[PDB]
């Protein structure tokens, strides 16, 4: 993340972080329930194998309340294409349930027709990740979040010189220096209503990070619900 | 405006049926006796910052 703050104690339960065999956080998640964890189909090219680590908000010191969990099943969506980054979402089964505790809660899933008219249209979201805190610097070793503005679906095409399918939408600031980054793939991007944070994207993609008249582009949850929802019946 | 008036006064799903409103809550939630409010079953309800 470029910018914002750091995930304080306890605020970005949700957060889950993909680690490879040298255990290197390469992209993140979202906890879903305590067996399911979401996150990019494109993520999932990023390791020939790898785990998924919660309850962690420094990658180096001790905290206590972090645990590891092997995957059981990955559930990529078949038709994720790699030239477009359409369809980029996926989710997978963990072998061991995650048991809930300080820093470690799922983000909730909404209803889609509600999520479309009143979460999408709040004035922000929330992303949050371990991703890179500058376009060419490191990732983070502190879990960081950022406030970012829902963008006008015209004003999102405008912007971009790829393909913005309508599995995706744009969030962040044309102007200022705040964006998810390389690293944040995968993780969270929850809209909050009175107290709840409901879950309504998925960090996918940008061209750089942080640059002036660009956005972040996300994975659109709300017109996968029902693709998740089955998936969890696995 | 049902809905679109202060989300229909639901705390979480609102929805517009034969030009009323009806509330519902995410799992782990249980609608209060209002039909409005939506109660945690439990210590860790989703959405929920862990702030305790
Ligand atoms: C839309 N399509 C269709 C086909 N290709 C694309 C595509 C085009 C450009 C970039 C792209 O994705 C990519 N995005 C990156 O950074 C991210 C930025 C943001 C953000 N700024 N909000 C969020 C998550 C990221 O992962 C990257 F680091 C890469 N890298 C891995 C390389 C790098 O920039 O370091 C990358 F390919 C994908
Ligand atoms: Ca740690
Ligand atoms: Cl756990």
């Amino acid at each position: 993340i470029v910018g914002g703050q750091e995930c304080k104690d306890g605020e970005c339960p949700w957060q889950a972080l993909l680690i490879n065999e040298e255990n290197e956080g390469f992209c993140g998640g979202t906890i879903l329930s305590e067996f399911y964890i979401l996150t990019a189909a494109h993520c999932l090219y990023q390791a020939k194998r790898f785990k998924v680590r919660v309850g962690d908000r420094n990658t180096e010191q001790e905290e206590g309340g972090e645990a590891v969990h092997e995957v059981e099943v990955v559930i990529k969506h078949n038709r994720f294409t790699k030239e477009t980054y359409d369809f980029d979402i996926a989710v997978l089964r963990l072998k061991t349930p995650i048991t809930f505790r300080m820093n470690v809660a799922p983000a909730c899933l909404p209803e889609r027709d509600w999520a479309e008219s009143t979460l999408m249209t709040q004035k922000t979201g929330i992303v949050s990740g371990f991703g890179r805190t500058h376009e060419k610097g490191r990732q983070s070793t502190r879990l960081k979040m950022l406030e970012v503005p829902y963008v006008d679906r015209n004003s999102c095409k405008l912007s971009s010189s790829f393909i913005i399918t309508q599995n995706m939408f744009c969030a962040g600031y044309d102007t200022k220096q705040e964006d998810a980054c390389q690293g944040d793939s995968g993780g969270p991007h929850v809209t909050r209503f009175k107290d709840t944070y409901f879950v309504t994207g998925i960090v996918s993609w940008g061209e750089g990070c942080a640059r002036k008249g660009k956005y972040g582009i996300y994975t659109k949850v709300t017109a996968f619900l029902k693709w998740i929802d089955r998936s969890m019946k696995t | 405006k049902l809905c679109s008036l202060d989300n229909g006064d639901c705390d979480q799903f609102c929805h517009e049926e034969q030009n009323s409103v009806v509330c519902s809550c995410a799992r782990g939630y249980t609608l209060a006796d209002n039909g409005k409010a939506c109660i945690p079953t439990g210590p860790y309800p989703c959405g929920k910052q862990t702030l305790e």
